[PDB]
């Protein structure tokens, strides 16, 4: 027998945290601009047209 | 902002309707005021699935 290293347990290293993947955060900010209001039940009128 | 602008185009869709078609922009039938129109011509080319072509 011998003096090995498996008697240290010596710590790894930290690479450190990272995602997966890129983040989806969804498609509507540029599809349609935001319209913020107040609270309350909105409402709204429409016009086919011609 | 809506009424008045869309009822002024109104007319504007009529004339190019009648000058395609001899159709009443009001009802799908064809017009008996009117005699000719540009859809009438017999140089016509079946559309295919080429559509550029």
């Amino acid at each position: 027998d011998f003096l090995s290293v498996g008697k240290l347990e010596l710590p790894g290293s930290m690479i450190g945290a990272v995602r997966d993947r890129a983040i989806d955060s969804g498609v509507l900010a540029k599809l349609s601009p935001e319209q913020p209001t107040i609270f309350g039940p909105v409402k709204g009128a429409v016009f086919s047209g011609v | 902002d809506l009424i008045s602008p869309a009822l002024g185009a109104s007319i504007g869709r009529a004339v190019d309707l009648i000058a395609f078609h001899g159709i009443d922009p009001a009802t799908g039938k064809a017009a008996s005021a009117v005699h000719t129109s540009l859809n009438k011509t017999k140089n016509i080319v079946d559309a295919t699935d080429s559509a550029t072509a």
